[PDB]
């Protein structure tokens, strides 16, 4: 509304995230399979 | 991602669907469901064989 420009509204909280996990009555050591993404975010 | 479509970014929405509760577990869970079984119809069709000629 102050200086005229059209800004595009993105959603926030993008991509699918993936828990790659064995029991935890075997381990508590996880991996996360993070979709829709490139290693960046972590 | 139950929670997010319902109530997108929002944390007020957010707090209200979790007095829903296992809705959106349940539809996850049958998802899953389905999700499992595609790969198994995929396992059950093409690979008949442990042998790979
Ligand atoms: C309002 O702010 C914009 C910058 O965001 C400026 O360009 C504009 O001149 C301002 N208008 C007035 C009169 O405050
Ligand atoms: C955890 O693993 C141990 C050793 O294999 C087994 O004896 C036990 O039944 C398991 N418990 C659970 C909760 O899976
Ligand atoms: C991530 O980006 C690199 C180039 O910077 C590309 O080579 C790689 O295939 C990309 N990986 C994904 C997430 O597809």
């Amino acid at each position: 509304p102050q200086t005229l420009e059209i800004l595009d509204i993105t959603p926030c909280s993008f991509g699918g995230v993936s828990v790659i996990t064995p029991g935890t009555n075997t381990s508590n050591q996880v991996a996360v399979l993070y979709q829709d993404v490139n290693c960046t975010e972590v | 991602d139950c929670t997010m479509y319902i109530c997108g970014d929002s944390t007020e929405c957010s707090n209200l669907l979790l007095q829903y509760g296992s809705f959106c577990t349940q539809l996850n869970r049958a998802l899953t469901g389905i999700a499992v079984e595609q790969d198994k119809n995929t396992q059950e069709v093409f690979a008949q064989v442990k042998q790979i000629y």
